[PDB]
């Protein structure tokens, strides 16, 4: 009935800078009834702020919240690699809770090269009719990379497919792995196979590859 | 014979003889209106039949003596009124329950039916003197109370108003309609859980909420004891109001005493 | 602690209909109000449903007035939502939850469940073909190796699990967000591990899918 | 005509008629308070917009009338200063509630203008003359009771004091502030969970804490038993003021019988 | 010597001395029955013995000397004959309940004979004259009870057949038999946790349980609050039958005081 | 001068001036002791500590005007006693506290020394005559609850000693010592949790436990009740005695009147 | 569930002190009293302290009076027994147990833990040397095969465990009761199978011995 | 303080034979005070009756007790082997619970002949220095059974280590272990090696055995 909006939908802070994010509220509510959640990645969400300011237990006192009316905040002081999560306001008046849209954290921590690895599939997969070379690149940051599969030079990018993790909320860098898809003989009658992962930190590619004819 | 059988009749219905004979009818029933036992032996239940009917047509034959003598006025007095009813009812739930039960069968009967039983143990009350003077005491102060009833009545609809527009809307077990506030204040009055159990959870979210009912107590406790009072105050203006006239009345006597005398020391003097 | 658990979910079909169960425990859950959130794929949060403390009242939004129906057995610590006329727009993760303030059926949610998958599709149930990551016969350093799982032709999202020699390796692991291919989800993950725990089969590859019943230990055997 | 119409008009303003006349309309219209219901049909609420618009105006008259005929003393008896309180809050509760929520919106005005409704159910009081004369009463008891009362707030305030240094370091959910152990204090003398809620969770930190609570309760208790007390004695010293009266009365009657011979008793002597 | 000796005897037994003499042994006596502990040494052990041995042999000449004095009154005063009850119970507590316990041996034993202490601390009634007065007191007002204890008796009788039949079904630890129901409605009645603990747990199950419980209450607080009533106006009319003779006498010694009078008014007139 | 300013000082120390200016001058300290707090500026501190010497030499002066006036009789009011004695411990508490924390350190003394605190507060009884008048009313009624507050402890004792024994062994925490068995019964006197907190837990164990604490409820309530009855009529005992002699005193008059004109009438017959 | 987990335990020496530990979940802790129940090695059952509901109250037979102390905490949830002067007496399964009724420091004992054990003893504490029993080469039918685990050489009779494939060979098992050779502990147990899974390392003897801080999960390798 | 004796220690009652154990007091006590447990092998004790006749919840009704003052039994309408276990009656008086000695249920069930199995050391053990060949028999009845070792002929006893399991209360057969500890030697110049197992089910023994040259 009442429509919490969020700015940011993203952000992403430094290290130590101090953040601050805001829930808009279409109608003026009690400051006693808005709160924040902080999900993090595939976990439920967990209570953050009770009404406008009051931490939920064991929220680090870098957080904090302010607002009242129409337009209510939270802020942290100073952002560390644990606090990069989604947030969300709820409100609830009538007898419905309402959510914000969430903002998610991003935190821009400093740069890591990707630890590029590569496999050919395993022959139940080839015994199941077909093939797919996967690429995996552990560790990386920022989350931006391109993976480029060339399959006896030429490339071949009909197949590709990609998934990244989130921050990995251990340092924050990010995890991704790339996949090719193949028929049965687009795997048996090539035999080099790239992913030519180039990144922020690797403007010449990774190149991780194997050939096919030894495994 | 006839109306000098009428003088015999009346001289025994009448009597404190039979009055207590009934007292002690009335005990023995509820006493054999105990031993009654879902668990018990067959032929104990029809002892216990005859028994109860024996008492049926005994307390029957009670009631058409009391008719017979009473009369007209029979039908007046509530206390004869209500030991009629009971004998009917009484009639019904032995002769006619199962004829009722076997058609309108309904699983209220099996417990609406028990007012027979009920309606017997009343009867202590209506043949005992004793026990007729402390229910009709007992009576004769509800007309006193009806306008300091009446008012707390109102002031429970006052605050079953509020209470459910301020709490019902987070709170509706307790306040959510008109009837969970009233029943709910109600406890309140009684003071039973009420800060433990409802007004520190309200006041974990409607932190004011103790000014809604510490004032409520106020109130309630207080018209409570000016019911009390009330009570008391009338009783004893019904004490002081004979105190005063036989006072009053040695007053005047001592009125006529000396001024019946007054009269004579005039024409005493004729002499 | 304070515990909740969901159960129930999985697929079903358009049309359908699924009950939910939550199970409380470490608080006196006939104190409590209890709602029901839904996260959908887009991870908006949207409640779907609360119960008073007694279960005499329950709250919907017009989302779903009518289809749904929460309920509770304060006997058995057990929190029900009961869907019907199930539809696309009902694929969400559904979340368990306690209210903040005893008996108040408002204010906020202080403990959440893990979550139920529900997956309203009319899609086929399949199971997941699990393929070894065999790593390339090459550098192979030993000091690390990469090293994966390959979780491939299932269908709907969850529930599903993955995990590396039943756990042991709660380190070093990397699992990947399922991602569509043509109608049908691939998942993969990754472990490094140091050579003193391969090649052996203490790197199996567990996964679970019981939305197809479906279960495997595959190991991630030496490639030759 | 002129005073003559005024003369008339008194006679039918202060008639037994036209009091019970209000009463029942009144009691229609706190009826129709009840019947009005969020989820109901828009002719029903043009229905009853109509019918409250027609006891609205039907009052105003009401008030009006009293108003001809009482004039300056209508606005110094306090009841019918309450009823043209409310007659004046049920016409902005109705024609500018909307004009002032459309500019002042608040929250609490959805909330405060309720009053408009709890203040025509107190009309009921206001309107009966039996509740009118309880009510009256109630009231007289309270300055008598102010001594009492006053003493109570200021040991309960020596005890909030006490409480809050010596338990609120450790449960200050109970006595961490004066307002919390005021309460605290109050749920006490209620004694509502005064032991099982309060003391023994008190001593098992604190054993010696019923040294504090059992002797307040005592105090409390004490205060409230010979506050009720003097309630009972000052009624009964208002009967008894009347009794003593009319014994003296009645004894000054029999000074003035005899006296008034005694007069006449030596002038018959002169002849 | 003789009936001078017992003339000598009785100015000693009934003197105030005695009497003030008595209580301070009683008191000593109850102070020696607290410093005794299971846990204290044995020649703690035998001093307490030798210590009690003193006060039953000096209370036993006590009751020979009141029986020597007053005889056949003796046993017919009930204090007296409670004293004589718990000199008698205290000889065998201490030298021959051992004879009992190692025959008749039974784990009560051990708990029943404590009447020998609980009856040596009534001892402190009996003799005090102002504990005598307020027991007396106390008991004198029982009988006027009777009447309404049977009422309230006889409705919870019918309630607890009723409260059995509706509830005991489902909620057996309250309702499930005749004794339940009692105990359970004797709870409702002194209002402990009436709503929170059993008719909200009820109305889980049995929505209209209200309906039961809350004219249960009305009718219980009525007869509760008529009982105490009645023993107020009953102590009021002690004292009004006072004030009002006292008035009559003087009346009647006003009555002496002027006939007498005009008795000598016509006689002095023969001159 | 001299004894003629003793009569000066005199007619203003007992002036309805200086009473009614010692009244506020506690309001306004007792107001100034609700400003302070630990969390306040230190020059604030600084001022309260100024007009807080203010206030203790502006009431030093005003005991030391009364001690001149009243002299011998001042140390025998208990009123003005009380007040030299707060005035005392208000100037400990302010220049010799430290003085005493800095030696005998205690952390005690941070508690009891609020006791300089406390005793300003009960000012506000001592100056003001109506709340003088309510305290030595509610003190007067102790001596005569003496008798049957001194039975009821008794009863407690022997009942404490009881449920000790009978279920202290099994339920420590309720009845292991006499003294948590004291303050078990007292709980149950006021009916707090007596049935879901403490007697049903025992019937778990001790299945006649009813039969225990059923009639301590009756013994203890009714003995409540006519403590309370005894309070009634004793002051209405107060009343009646004046109605009575009022009436004597008329009658008296009544006898005077007529039997000084009755001595006239016969010297009226010598001529 | 109500439920009661001990914890400490494990050898000590003569003279040495222990601290047990029971963890109480799914009832009022603080509504009942507590028992802490010795089981001696001949399987005679022995009380040895009783704590009131409040922890006012406690109570011990004179074999452990000063000697041992029974605590609680009752927001923690959790009970303790402190004992001191230990000696071989005191070698015994420990069960933490609550009473039937409320507040009865008596009765009854409707619910007990699942126990620590406690070894008083000087000899040194010593880790399980677990050696495969690889079948004999011969019949081996592999419609079933006996395989064994053997676990030797330790000392102290608990906290042990032993499992097969994670306890997923949750039937078909026979596990020993140890029994002492010269000073030393010998252990083992038996599964058997159908070569559906053997020869392959799914048959994983899992064992532990905490009094040790040793776990292995050795492998009943085909013989040869 | 009170003392309970249990008679008697151990019991074999058959398959649906009417069972009663008895636990006698050294001194009166109240029905109400005396209380019986079943406890199942190397599991904590259960309750089974409160008060002297009150089963306990989920107890089967087969179960029953009676008795008052100084002597109560236990009963078992017909036994199962499910009831196979050591029972425990108590009692609580002072401040003192006390325990009886427990009766343990045998039940005699119908025979099984053991499945005989046999294993030589995996070298692990030889390289440690030692051997120890170990002999299995499983699900066999009743208990009692000869476990016989030779060794190239002659038997060598001489470090012979017998184990036993309960009825396992899923069948109530017995299982049993048997280990032939050896150094090094006595290992490695032996061959042939056997557990003569002979059983009721067998007076023929199983006489499993291999030969060492093999394996």
């Amino acid at each position: 009935e009442i429509v919490l909006t969020q700015s940011p939908a993203l952000m992403a802070a430094s290290p130590g800078e101090k953040v601050t994010i805001t829930c808009s509220v279409s109608l003026s509510i009690s400051s006693s009834n808005l709160f924040w959640y902080q999900q993090k990645c595939e976990t439920s969400p967990k209570p953050w702020i009770y009404g406008t300011s009051k931490l939920a237990s064991g929220v680090p006192v870098r957080f904090s919240g302010s607002g009242s009316g129409t337009s209510y905040s939270l802020t942290i002081s100073s952002m560390e690699c644990e606090d990069a999560a989604t947030y969300y306001c709820q409100q609830w008046s009538s007898h419905s809770f309402t959510f914000g849209g969430g903002t998610k954290l991003e935190i821009k921590r400093a740069d890591a090269a990707p630890t590029v690895s590569i496999f050919p599939p395993s022959s139940e997969q080839l015994t199941s009719g077909g093939a797919s070379v996967v690429c995996f690149l552990n560790n990386f940051y920022p989350k931006d990379i391109n993976v480029k599969w060339k399959i006896d030079g030429s490339e071949r990018q009909n197949g590709v497919l990609n998934s990244w993790t989130c921050q990995d909320s251990k340092d924050c860098t990010y995890s991704m792995s790339s996949t090719l898809t193949l028929t049965k003989d687009e795997y048996e009658r090539h035999n080099s196979y790239t992913c030519e992962a180039t990144h922020k930190t690797s403007t010449s590619p990774i190149v991780k590859s194997f050939n096919r004819n030894e495994c | 014979r006839g109306s000098h059988m009428y003088l015999r009749i009346t001289n025994i219905v009448e009597s404190s003889f039979f009055t207590k004979f009934i007292i002690y009818l009335i005990v023995l029933n509820m006493v054999t209106m105990m031993v009654e036992k879902e668990g018990q032996s067959q032929h104990m239940t029809e002892v216990l039949y005859w028994i109860n009917v024996v008492f049926i047509i005994l307390f029957t034959i009670e009631i058409i003596l009391r008719i017979y003598v009473h009369r007209i006025s029979f039908f007046k007095d509530p206390w004869s009124l209500f030991d009629f009813v009971v004998v009917i009812i009484s009639i019904v739930g032995m002769f006619l329950a199962d004829l009722i039960e076997t058609y309108f069968v309904s699983p209220t009967l099996f417990r609406v039916i028990r007012l027979a039983r009920i309606g017997r143990i009343l009867r202590l009350v209506t043949a005992v003197p004793q026990m007729r003077k402390i229910v009709s005491a007992l009576i004769s102060v509800i007309p006193g109370m009806l306008s300091v009833i009446a008012l707390m009545t109102l002031f429970f609809y006052i605050f079953a108003i509020m209470a459910t527009q301020l709490f019902g809307e987070r709170f509706p077990e307790w306040f959510g309609t008109l009837g969970e506030s009233f029943y709910t204040l109600f406890q309140v009055m009684t003071l039973e859980s009420w800060s433990m159990g409802i007004v520190r959870p309200l006041m974990e979210v409607y932190p004011y909420a103790w000014v809604f009912f510490i004032p409520f107590i106020f109130v309630v406790t207080f018209v409570m004891i000016n019911l009390v009072v009330a009570i008391i105050v009338d009783a004893m203006a019904i004490l002081n109001q004979k105190e005063e006239q036989h006072i009053i009345d040695e007053v005047q006597s001592h009125e006529d005493n000396i001024n019946n005398e007054i009269i004579k020391l005039r024409e005493e003097i004729v002499e | 602690e304070v515990q909740l658990v969901e159960s129930g979910g999985g697929c079903v079909k358009p049309g359908g209909s699924l009950k939910l169960s939550c199970a409380a425990s470490g608080f006196t859950f006939s104190n409590y109000a209890m709602s029901w959130v839904r996260q959908t794929p887009e991870k908006r949060l949207e409640w779907v449903a609360t119960i008073s403390n007694g279960g005499r009242y329950t709250y919907y939004p017009d989302s779903v007035k009518g289809r749904f129906t929460i309920s509770r057995d304060n006997a058995k610590n057990s929190l029900y939502l009961q869907m019907s006329s199930l539809r696309s727009e009902d694929t969400a993760m559904y979340y368990c939850a306690r209210h903040l303030y005893r008996y108040d059926v408002g204010g906020a949610l202080d403990y959440w469940g893990q979550g139920t998958c529900v997956t309203v599709s009319s899609a086929k149930t399949t199971a997941p073909s699990v393929y070894p990551l065999a790593p390339v016969c090459g550098d192979t350093t030993g000091s690390s190796v990469t090293l994966g799982c390959l979780v491939k032709g299932y269908f709907c999202e969850c529930p599903v699990t993955l995990t590396w020699n039943s756990g042991s390796l709660s380190s070093g692991v990397h699992t990947f967000p399922a991602v569509l291919q043509s109608d049908l989800y691939t998942l993969s993950s990754s472990v490094t591990v140091t050579s003193s725990t391969w090649p052996s089969q203490s790197i199996t590859c567990n996964v679970a899918h019981p939305a197809s019943s479906t279960k495997v230990d595959k190991k991630i055997e030496p490639r030759g």
